[PDB]
């Protein structure tokens, strides 16, 4: 049987979590994140009795291009016990939740993936790209053209300067596509991670600027590496100044960060190659729930000319689309399709990470008119580069 | 970095 | 003293090469590539006597966006002896050659870099991106939407099917931006690499299609890896069919390739993540010699509207630029600059690898009007994704 | 900007320390180490406010050749914030402390380096040499000549036998060039480290004339790291190694020791004691050139000789050496030997030969006989060792 | 099982034993060149009964010792026992016979390079030199202001085979003025300059850096393409040494430069950061056995710096010798007088070139003596003015 | 793959 969990079902859920997720934050931490789950925003499958499958969405706020902020159902905590595997439990659970997500009026739903081959079938496409840059800071000399050739950056204890990080991040997320609202309970947990753990992670330090900050710490195994967990920069000045400081860490050999494909750091240095890209992976995954609500709400490029078409989502209806002067009108229709794609393919397009020509070349979105293909690339392209906010 |  | 080498200077040059380049093709091979060097297209520095520094360009043909083919001076074989290092020899040699390149009417000059921090000062910017994808082929299952769910691909000895690879590659290079003409002497050398080496590289195999081919071989250390050295695909059918075949190699665990950031292979599979990006690096580097000749010859996006501006190259004059209906008129001027950049920054923009907003965010190209910044991104964006042809 | 730290500045300094040093002892431990820093021994740079630069010296007692004990300024805790680097902050701080150290009357100052390239300009030269031996103890068999071939060595908990290690160390440091006095607060902090998710439990091998502090490595469970081996007699040294090679659990035993350690010669296979790692240990800046040279003992073997020594920006002196003593007095006479201040630091304890430095042109002289005489005179009878990191 | 000197027919069987017992076996062709240095009755073999199951030999070498004095030396090498005939007594029998011949041939010293450090002590061989691998990360390497030659550089990049004469003249000068130096006959220069070419999928091509008073042979490591291994750095003057290292450090292609050198190499002191010259490996090099104590000790040069002093020295099972060192030379004749200093024969080997101090050996109890003043004087006397080096492996 |  499938149903909404009572209070009594939570102990069981945490066991399943602990057995399924190696990075399971823990019972007390998870209670903080469970405030973000709305009434009937979580489902469990009991064994006829113990819990054998679960899933839930949280109430997030995703920033999309043109600085517009959509409500987003953040899919998370999804697991099926090894004893009840390959039995229809995920399919039954991932529907139902999508029924509840759609009934609550969420234009989009989003997740972070544990494997990239599970989520495509449920209409989730990769929407942002993660991009690890590792800099050998012994050789890193800045370009003459880089800004700031007194220092405004400060080295501080992260816990002592909570409020400044909130104000900076609040600015950040509102202007950057892919940004998420970070409620108070998530800051509680983030500043709790900064403290020195007993025989595990080392102590976290912060570099603070008025327009930005970096959270970082030395890696436990590699003592000469500094893992920057989070760099939030609202101005280019802050971005440059924060990296000037990071490269000033004379203790370290290497500085690593998980950032986005258009991070300007390689161009800040004399040698572009010194900021080696060591690891690429898909970050945020999107399933567009309400196609016209999602497309209308999004901003588009002024530069491209006015154009009209009809778009089909594979088992998801068919929609007239007119884009012009950087905004779109999208309405349902029975008229013939000029473009066809699976629901996930629209997700990848939506924040502008993946080009429609690349997807078309793989035959993932079909269209006859080649001129209409080029106009999708230009239209769905994002002015501000796309970034990944935080995992959930 | 979090949850799942 | 600095001068053009006589026949007698070549023995000496090869010694310097052998001491400088670990991947030095060898005296007999290099004689083939030396047919591509034009009269007075190479310089040597003698010790007052033995050769202590050298450089040269070859006569290449680079394809640029809008399928247009520019003559290009391919900088190569550049070295300075460890005994005569930090003495002004590279600066004196890299000028002079640029004098000869400019005098012969080459709109552009290009190279491949041994270190990324040497070339920026001489006006060379990274123009293409290399992108190693490694696929675990045991898990790689194709998407329903992928083409071809008899086989037209054939497994053959590369040397037996030279002429078919030429015809395929000739098609390829003419349509893809970053493509290079491959003269007969380079095919001679490529098919000579295919043979089994004595206790080194293994034997090369070929997968042949009418619209494409793949050259590959098993790695010497990792026997379960197949290194695809070169995949040339003119249609999406060929691209898919060639990878279907490659993933059919039941012997191997992994297939790796050095390709471009918009290679559609991840979208061909069910799991996008199975095509892991393992290595990113700058490929082809461009120095624009004649700014208006280079910009006028290039194609531009129809989609973006008509717009005019004035562009300054740092110590390289100042140019009026009007772009509209997918073509540009560029002429010298003394009028004030709306956009300013170092000569290398134009190189990075030219094939459309790097966005002007990313470069501007690093303060590498300066401009006041933000609307003019967005129009450069759109205009210099390439319709066909940019690829790297072959090293030289 | 530059001024001595008040009581409120220390919270700021430990933040700078923990950011600059991965091996930072912590606030509680650094307060114990601070009792060795004198009044006006520390400097800070404040941003004007928060502290962005620091440095200090400790009151140490360094043992030099001829078993002579010198007051020594122990430079440590030197750090410049990554925001304010390449800005003259280190240069300003170092010059002020050297002014203070000099005016206070210290003949020498000393430090342990995080990088080898920073310290040569400030007058500091590598004095001692660290030398890691790693013995594959499965194959280790002692020579027939090895001393002591019931055992006098006991296996003990280190915290239970503090007084004995103090007594043994106090003997050791007084008779060995490079030996440092170890006050009560550093024994407190050493015996705090013995107790055991990180480092494993430290054990002790106790002899009347020596001790060995060792523990099993956290990653390599078949390796025992000897953190500290202090031996007064040769009997002690050998008796301690027999016991160490006694450890059946381990495959390898490792120690950070000195180049002239007699462990290889104790074994039938000298090659079994593999020198894995080599590095400089203690660095020396001679503050007062005449005071340092006259306080030192020299080799009796060398016959009497007289010369004129110049330090680059540290005076010129008539150097008379004979009968294992030196007179060092002012002069304007033509210089016979010239060197930078750090070069003398490296000669001082006797680790580096003047021939080796002369071959790299770090000390110039046109008389080769004087070069030979310097080697012989400055050589230390007892081999040079490294006391402890500070 | 009978011991006897090999005939011409036995060498094929020796090379079979060589190839089985030595992974780094130069090969038959090379071994036939090295065999010109093995004098008449220089080799012995042991047969089963038939085939050869044990072998040993010595070469006619010339070792330079302190005070620039060149002693004839028996270079022990090619020593092998078949794996089927171990723990039998064959090596003991063979090494006993060779040392008998070396003594009758009038060699003051015999010498070898080890394959294990625990086999050779009991046959009277002690480690005499020390090998020392420095590894400079040349990206960070910057030379000190005081370093020589900081105009046109005198160093040239050359193909090693094209300038044979120049490397012979430099090496001949080097070996004569440096302790541990060995004469390199023509046949070895043939084999050394045959190695410098490129091999089929094996060792990469060797290059050379030539100075008037110095040279340096180097090649890129087959596995580490960013590492240049310096096989051989011979330098006469201090200028030649620095000039060669500036060139080596000028290899922009490479990340690291490595070399097997000696403990007193002045390279670290040539840089601004001494710590950049990381000693990555340390091992015993040349091993010595004193055959005739009077001829060896008298022929060596000693430190002028120490005053005159006399003593009596015992070698464990090799007689007893009065010794009188003073004014650079030393007198040494056999005697029955009570020993003041005792040591095993290998311990004299180690002291001889001057790598190891007598204090160190004494602290270990390898040499015994009551007078500590006599102990201090031994260090001083036997210490070498010119640092000890390791010429080439044999 | 070629030349330098
Ligand atoms: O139950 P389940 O197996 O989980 O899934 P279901 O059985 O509901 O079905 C879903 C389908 O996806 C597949 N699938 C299901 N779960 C899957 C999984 N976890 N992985 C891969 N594939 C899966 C199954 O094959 C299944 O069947 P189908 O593909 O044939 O339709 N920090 C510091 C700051 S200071
Ligand atoms: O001579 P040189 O040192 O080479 O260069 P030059 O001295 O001419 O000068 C160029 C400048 O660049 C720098 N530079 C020169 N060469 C350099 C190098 N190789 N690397 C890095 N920097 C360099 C130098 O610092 C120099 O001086 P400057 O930067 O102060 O102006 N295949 C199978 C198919 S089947
Ligand atoms: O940077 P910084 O720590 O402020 O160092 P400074 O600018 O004072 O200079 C000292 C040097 O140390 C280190 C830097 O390389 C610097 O070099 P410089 O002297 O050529 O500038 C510890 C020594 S007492």
């Amino acid at each position: 049987t499938l149903c909404s969990p009572t209070e009594d079902d939570w102990p069981g859920m945490f066991l399943l979590a602990a057995a399924s997720f190696t990075d399971f934050i823990g019972p007390e931490s998870a209670t903080a994140w469970r405030t973000l789950v709305p009434t009937d925003g979580a489902v469990v499958v009991r064994d006829g009795s113990e819990v054998v499958g679960m899933a839930l969405y949280m109430d997030l706020r995703l920033t999309v291009p043109g600085e517009v902020v959509l409500p987003t159902a953040g899919l998370s905590f999804v697991a099926v016990a090894p004893t009840h595997r390959r039995r229809g439990l995920l399919r039954a659970m991932c529907a139902e939740l999508h029924r509840r997500i759609a009934d609550s009026g969420y234009p989009v739903a989003a997740l972070h993936a544990s494997e990239g081959g599970i989520y495509g079938r449920f209409g989730y496409g990769p929407a942002t790209t993660l991009h690890e840059l590792t800099v050998d800071r012994r050789f890193a000399r800045f370009h003459a053209d880089a800004p700031g050739g007194g220092s405004s950056v400060r080295l501080v204890r992260p816990t002592e300067h909570r409020g400044e990080f909130e104000a900076i991040y609040e600015r950040w997320r509102q202007q950057v596509p892919g940004g998420l609202l970070r409620p108070q309970v998530l800051w509680d947990e983030l500043l709790a991670e900064c403290k020195a753990a007993p025989g595990g992670d080392r102590e976290s330090f912060a570099l603070l600027h008025p327009d930005g900050y970096a959270l970082y710490r030395v890696d436990r195994t590699d003592l000469k590496l500094a893992r920057v967990s989070e760099l939030r920069a609202v101005t280019a000045d802050a971005h440059c100044a924060l990296w000037r400081a990071l490269i000033g860490l004379d203790s370290m050999e290497r500085i690593s960060i998980i950032t986005h494909p258009q991070d300007p750091l390689p161009h800040l240095l004399t040698d572009t190659r010194l900021a080696r890209t060591t690891w690429r992976q898909d970050g945020l995954w999107l399933r567009i729930m309400n196609v016209p609500a999602a497309l209308e709400a999004r901003g588009y490029a002024h530069e491209v000319g006015e154009f009209s078409t009809v778009l089909e989502v594979s088992d998801g209806g068919r929609f007239a689309l007119k884009i012009g002067d950087g905004r779109a009108r999208c309405t349902p229709t029975d008229a013939a399709a000029e473009i066809e794609m699976d629901r996930d393919v629209l997700g990848s397009l939506y924040l502008g990470a993946h080009r429609a020509s690349t997807l078309a070349a793989a035959n993932r979105l079909r269209t006859k008119d080649s001129q209409l293909l080029r106009r999708l690339d230009a239209a769905f392209a994002s002015d501000v580069p796309v970034q990944t906010a935080f995992e959930f | 970095p979090a949850k799942k």
